[PDB]
């Protein structure tokens, strides 16, 4: 599933994820693509924090394929 | 010539096109772009659409209030205080979006390349 992530620099990247991805895995994917260590990453979707210890499915964000959430780093 | 023009441009093979402006022609078919969100990088000319505003009835991808990007169709634009807004229809409903909330998928931008691509 396609998601977007807006970094602190203003750049927006894409990733592919599934509802089963852990937040830590999303952070590792951001590191892998953009070079930002997970320890610097604080993710949010629509103003709610996405926390370590959880999966994307826990936040009920990913619906069908046409909706591509924008996560923001803060 | 192209310097200072508003464009929509992508920086990866299969990437999305984002709004920005050309700040320099650096040769070898590359241009320095300042994207509207603040990101600056060199981008290939083949990946630049010299299209501003995006024309009526273009399929685009737009960031709604709810923080999802999804496809919609441009139905109008308006310029206010130097900022551009698009009226975009999604699932039959129009809303107003800032320019920087409107991007193009690879496929959506490829539809504009013959008319509006640089070069």
């Amino acid at each position: 599933m396609l998601i977007f992530v807006k970094t602190l620099t203003g750049k927006t990247i894409t990733l592919e994820v599934e509802p089963s991805d852990t937040i830590e895995n999303v952070k590792a994917k951001i590191q892998d693509k953009e070079g930002i260590p997970p320890d610097q990453q604080r993710l949010a979707f629509a103003g709610k924090s996405l926390e370590d210890g959880r999966t994307l499915s826990d936040y009920n964000i990913l619906k069908d394929s046409k909706l591509h959430p924008l996560l923001r780093l803060r | 010539s192209f310097v200072g023009l508003r464009v929509v441009a992508k920086w990866s093979s299969n990437g999305y096109f984002y709004s920005g402006k050309i700040t320099r022609d650096v040769g070898a078919g590359k241009y320095k772009l300042l994207f509207d969100d603040g990101y600056e990088c060199d981008v290939l000319g083949k990946d630049i659409l010299l299209c501003d505003p995006i024309p009526l009835d273009t399929e685009v991808t737009a960031l709604s209030e709810d923080e999802y990007f999804s496809a919609g169709v441009v139905k109008g634009h308006r310029k206010e205080s130097g900022e551009l807004y698009y009226s975009i229809e999604k699932e039959g409903q129009r809303k107003w979006y800032k320019r920087m909330a409107v991007i193009l998928s690879l496929e959506q931008g490829n539809r504009l390349r013959e008319q509006y691509g640089l070069g």
